[PDB]
RNA sequence: GCCGCUAUUAUUGGGCCUAAAGCGUCCGUAGCCGGGCCCGUAAGUCCCUGGCGAAAUCCCACGGCUCAACCGUGGGGCUUGCU
RNA sequence: GCCAGUGGCGAAGGCGCCCGGCUGGAACGGGUCCGACGGUGAGGGACGAAGGCCAGGGGAGCGAACCGGAUUAGAUACCCGGGUAGUCCUGGCUGUAAAGGAUGCGGGCUAGGUGUCGGGCGAGCUUCGAGCUCGCCCGGUGCCGAAGGGAAGCCGUUAAGCCCG
């Protein structure tokens, strides 16, 4: 059944970007979907996201800007020390600082770059390039 | 607000078809109890104005207008004789745009197809060139590879004559090949087939 | 160097041998609408950046 | 944005009055039970597969 | 399960590539070499330098900085690079 | 080039412009939907393509048609041309004789010319100069699934001979590959490599990545 | 039996129904000469 | 929601609108709403039927919106909530009636399958309600004990 | 003979209409996967630090046998890790 | 039987004269209740076409085996005439099939068009009919189809596409 709203959201973004849609709606919203979108906005992959509120888990309206090739969840949320991001980059991204691996840490949800400059690891949950 | 409303409706421009398309429901005004959809003449008028400006900014001889349909074969011809606009009423003759080894090889800069489903040939050759496509579209037409659309019955002798007459007038107006539009002389009856 | 054009709909950097098209805004002029093959064949509406004329 | 965003009811609650007592009473348009007037026992809406058939609403409102 | 001294030259993956053969024939005549073995020995020297440089590009400090410095000063000492040189070089 | 330009009468709108001195750069040729039906256009704007070197024949196959009265043989020729900066094209040509097929294949190649992005995107060069591609890229044709990866400088082209040839004509000096399918199908292998090199353009980027990866769209 | 559609084809084969029947006759003989005679 | 043994993607259901506050057209307060709930349970209606009647007759949408509480919460407060939960009870009554049918009709294997699926649902809910305490841990479905239960 | 070639064992990273391959169909036990919010714990997880994971072997520099191989000095790594 | 259909129901196998009784499941409508109770399922269980077997009945037509007539070089067959088991019922066993959508099940996303079944809504018409026509929603079942996918055939919101198991 439903499992990982985050993966579903990312796949939706990916498919909508392939077909040139300007806005997507992510229906089983989460604080994690929101943090991931915060990061994607900050690194300039999407435009503007707003939380719509129903009586249910809430929706996210997400305005895109044509800067995504592949966005996806690393679903075995892989533990990663502060000195293995090289390898996980090589697995998930095409060039050396091209995209963004999103990492959940004890100090929040971050990019692997910020994690590196903080010297903290965590768990990988998504990639975006 | 050109050609007020009853001339349009007498031509049958608002009249669509029993079939629809979501690409065109933007223009569909309503559906009536027989199953026939109806287009918005206000949108028709707007898009005609814009098409006039556009094709006026274009060069005359670079314009090509095709119509496999006979009801459009004549008014396309008159559109050409009025504007200098490379009419092709008959069959498109595959290779007109792509094969430089045909007799009449034409590399235009814009295209004014009268129905995309009937002019599928000219459409794909224009696609290959990379030129804009202005198209008359009825409720059952898809907007694929159409960069400007004008809603119309696009199957009526009348309404085809009238749409092409309006376009010619607006093109000349925007070129200043005429002053105020009433200085146009040609009649819709000249644009029409009259059987 | 030279600049690469970009669709007004998808914003996705038109490619060399793409069945794309370009043309000035009707109802505005003064603006080159670029339109990619995907957008054309999928009837993706555009919108002039200067004006707001939408178009197919 | 339309018709699936925030799925909203098509049904309505609507105020009716019986023909016999004349007491205004709120009801539901798509009832699963025969609705009876709280005072007279009169059927105000008879149930169907969908929108109930309304008796006794000659002065009506809908919210 | 012990050491087992290994060769310090690498042989090519295919022995009969016309391009490689021509190139190596020219080098061997120019530099008067007895052996492809000798040539490949120097090629392997180069390869190891390159691999170290690669790793140290894709490496992090406090060590892999030492080795950066060591690589560059070794190559300076050998006369392959100037003192103002880099891993790019 | 003046030499072909004299003999050449254009027959096309694009050729008229080129002859007329307009559209003086192949970059002005490309990203416009235009229709190239003239190797003379390509030779004028890219004269190094006329050269026997910078031309590469990649496959010759004798294909058969049966008839009453036996076998009628045709020759399919897969050829590539290119300026060893960033322009390459690939063509197939058919003939009853190999030479006809070759000249036809080369014409179609010049017509199928494309423009590619070059750079450096490997974790272990970061030289900001266009010896490789700037980001991993994928291409396909038939069963063949070619995945090109940026490599460091001096690596060479870690790919089959077909890719070596095409990438050399396109100006890529260093690359890693992973392939699937039947690479012993030269046509589809070549087209897969070619399509990967075009997908270099299909991929999107952010502003500073141009500078950091050394991205170059044609000549440098 | 486990069967194989591949075997059901006939390009260079005998029919599988009849191959099967032969196999079963053999098996019956073997079973017969094994347990009681 | 034929899902669970039929795998049809049925979507029939209710569409509650997002409501942070109760509607202003509503007449009744929380207290008299509770009184109506209790009245109807004494009339012998299940909680589902109570909500249905309060929706259709009294024009009460979402007793939860009004009172802040649920119908079964109100019932257990007034000492009227059912011993075993209603959905389980309903399934058990179905199963018992079907047991009877199937004893007089042994060859109705399709209805026998319906019984099997019904008892599967029973077992699922029993597992969940044991885990949540709404039943004792030692509770277990049995046809004859369930017959005594219904009766 | 082993590895590679072999994405012909596929975690990375394979396939199952017609090529090898979806149990005849369903039900369900273990197992695995599991909606959203709040609070807590801090078991996994991450960081820092103490103690260990012999030497040889591996990488690097520097020195001694003509250079090298070899040997030594030092830096690092390795040991599945455990604490 | 005709009606009877790219029709319907069913997990599949499969299910067609009418009437009554018992009974299963689904869709729709639902500001009803419960409140994550869910998915998949090793092992395990239930159902499971025809045929066959045990026992007991029945036995019209058809009819393996067999028996005859032809055919043919031959004809252990195809054709013809008969005919046993069997086909039907009861209770059991068997548990196999091109048991096939040759496509495991669940969930989310990625243009649609046109039919048809069922329910609902809104309009119009009506012989005022559980009627007809149009449109919309949901769910089924089909054809076509751009993009996309694929070795291709072909699939293509009932994926053989992307993702989560
Ligand atoms: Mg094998
Ligand atoms: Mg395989
Ligand atoms: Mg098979
Ligand atoms: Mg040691
Ligand atoms: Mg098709
Ligand atoms: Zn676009
Ligand atoms: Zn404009
Ligand atoms: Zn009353």
């Amino acid at each position: 059944t439903l499992l990982d709203p985050l993966a579903n959201a990312l796949s939706h973004i990916t498919n909508s970007e392939r077909v040139g849609k300007k806005e997507v709606y992510l229906k089983p919203a989460s604080k994690l979907m929101g943090e991931v979108l915060r990061v994607m906005q900050e690194n300039g992959y999407i435009g503007e996201f707003e939380f719509i509120d129903d009586g249910r888990a809430g929706i996210y309206r997400v305005q895109l800007i044509g800067k995504i090739n592949k966005a996806g969840a690393i679903k075995p949320r892989f533990p990663v020390k502060a000195r293995e991001y090289e390898a996980w980059e090589k697995r998930f991204l095409p060039a050396f600082e091209f995209g963004i691996l999103i990492v959940s840490t004890s100090q929040g949800v971050m990019t692997h770059k910020e994690a590196i400059e903080k010297g903290i690891g965590g768990r990988l949950i998504a990639y975006v390039y | 607000y050109l050609v007020p409303l009853d001339q349009y409706l007498a031509a049958g421009v608002h009249i669509g078809t029993q079939q629809k398309t979501q690409d065109m429901k933007k223009f569909i005004y309503r559906v009536r109890q027989d199953g026939l959809y109806v287009l918005d003449v206000r949108k028709t008028d707007e898009r005609l104005r814009t098409a006039g400006k556009f094709l006026a900014k274009f060069d005359p001889t670079s314009i090509l207008a095709v119509s496999v349909r006979l009801y459009g074969q004549k008014p396309v011809k008159k559109f050409g004789e009025v504007t200098g606009a490379r009419a092709i009423p008959g069959r498109f003759l595959p290779g007109t745009m792509t094969n430089p080894q045909v007799k009449n090889f034409i590399e235009p800069d814009v295209l004014i197809v009268t129905d995309p489903r009937a002019d599928h040939q000219a459409m794909k050759e224009a696609i290959e060139i990379g030129i804009p496509i202005v198209a008359l579209v009825d409720t059952e037409n898809f907007l694929s590879y159409v960069d400007l659309a004008i809603p119309t019955n696009n199957k009526g002798r009348k309404a085809l004559a009238l749409i092409y007459w309006i376009l010619a007038r607006e093109i000349l107006y925007n070129r200043k090949e005429i002053e105020s539009r009433e200085d146009f002389k040609v009649p819709v009856e000249e644009f029409e087939m009259r059987i | 160097k030279f600049e690469v054009p970009v669709c007004t709909s998808c914003g996705k950097e038109i490619t060399p041998r793409e069945h794309a098209t370009h043309f000035v805004c009707p109802n505005c002029g003064e603006a080159i609408i670029w339109r990619c093959e995907s957008c054309r064949v999928l009837s993706v509406p555009y919108k002039c950046p200067k004006c707001g004329w939408e178009g197919p | 944005l339309p018709k699936n965003l925030i799925p909203m009811p098509k049904s309505r609650f609507l105020r009716v009055k019986c023909i016999d007592c004349g007491n205004e009473q709120i009801v539901f348009s798509n009832p699963s039970t025969t609705v009876r007037c709280l005072v007279c026992g009169a059927t105000l809406v008879e149930p169907t597969g969908g929108k109930g058939i309304l008796k006794a609403k000659v002065l009506e409102v809908l919210e | 399960d012990p050491k087992r001294q290994r060769k310090k030259y690498e042989t090519p993956s295919h022995p009969w590539i016309k391009e490689r053969l021509d190139r190596e024939r020219v080098i061997m005549r120019k530099y008067a070499l007895k052996n492809k073995k000798e040539l490949w020995r120097h090629e392997t020297q180069l390869k190891e330098f390159r691999r170290r440089a690669r790793r140290l590009l894709a490496a992090r400090g406090k060590q892999a900085e030492v080795e950066r410095v060591q690589l560059l000063q070794r190559l300076n000492r050998l006369g392959l690079l100037p003192a103002d040189a880099v891993l790019d070089d | 080039s003046q030499r072909v330009l004299e003999e050449w009468e254009p027959r096309t709108k694009l050729g008229q412009l080129v002859k007329a001195g307009q559209i003086t750069d192949i970059h002005e040729i490309f990203r416009k939907g235009y229709q190239i039906k003239e190797p003379e256009i390509v030779d004028v704007l890219l004269p190094e393509v006329n050269m026997r070197e910078n031309q590469e024949v990649l496959d010759i196959a004798l294909t058969v048609r049966m008839t009453d009265s036996g076998r009628r043989i045709r020759f399919r020729v897969l050829a590539a041309v290119g300026n060893r900066d960033g322009y390459v094209g690939l063509g197939i040509g058919h003939g009853r004789e190999v030479g006809i097929a070759i000249r036809k294949a080369i014409n179609y190649a010049k017509m199928n010319i494309i423009e590619i992005k070059r750079g450096c995107g490997s974790w272990e060069c970061r030289c900001r100069r266009p010896h490789s591609i700037p980001f991993a890229v994928e291409g396909k044709e038939g069963s063949v699934r070619v995945k090109l990866m940026p490599g460091p400088r001096g690596l060479g082209l870690v790919i089959g001979d077909v890719g070596k040839k095409i990438l050399s004509l396109a100006g890529v000096q260093d690359v890693w590959s992973q392939s699937l399918g039947e690479t012993r199908t030269t046509v589809n292998f070549a087209k897969a490599v070619f399509n990967a090199l075009y997908n270099t353009n299909r991929v999107a980027i952010q502003p500073g990545m141009e500078e950091k990866y050394g991205i170059v769209v044609g000549r440098e | 039996m486990k069967r194989r559609p591949r075997k059901w084809k006939k390009k260079g084969r005998m029919r599988w129904k009849w191959i099967k029947k032969r196999i079963r006759r053999l098996k019956k003989q073997r079973r017969k000469e094994r347990g009681l005679i | 929601m034929a899902r669970m043994h039929a795998r049809k993607r049925g979507k029939s259901g209710s569409k509650r609108p997002p409501r942070t506050a109760p509607p202003t057209w509503v007449e009744y307060t929380a207290e008299e709403v509770e009184g109506l709930v209790v009245k109807l349970r004494k009339e012998g209606y299940s909680a589902a039927m109570i909500g249905t009647i309060l929706r259709d007759q009294y024009g009460i949408p979402s007793v939860k919106l009004i009172t802040g509480k649920k119908i079964t919460k109100i019932l257990e407060e007034n000492g009227l909530a059912p011993q075993i939960p209603e959905d389980l009870m309903a399934l058990i009554r179905k199963a018992v009636n079907l047991r009877k049918h199937l004893e007089m009709h042994p060859k109705d294997r399709h209805s026998m399958r319906g019984l099997q699926l019904t008892e599967s649902k029973i077992r699922r809910l029993v597992k969940y309600y044991r885990r949540t305490g709404k039943l004792p841990a030692k509770w277990r479905y049995d046809p004859e004990q369930a017959k005594l239960l219904v009766r």
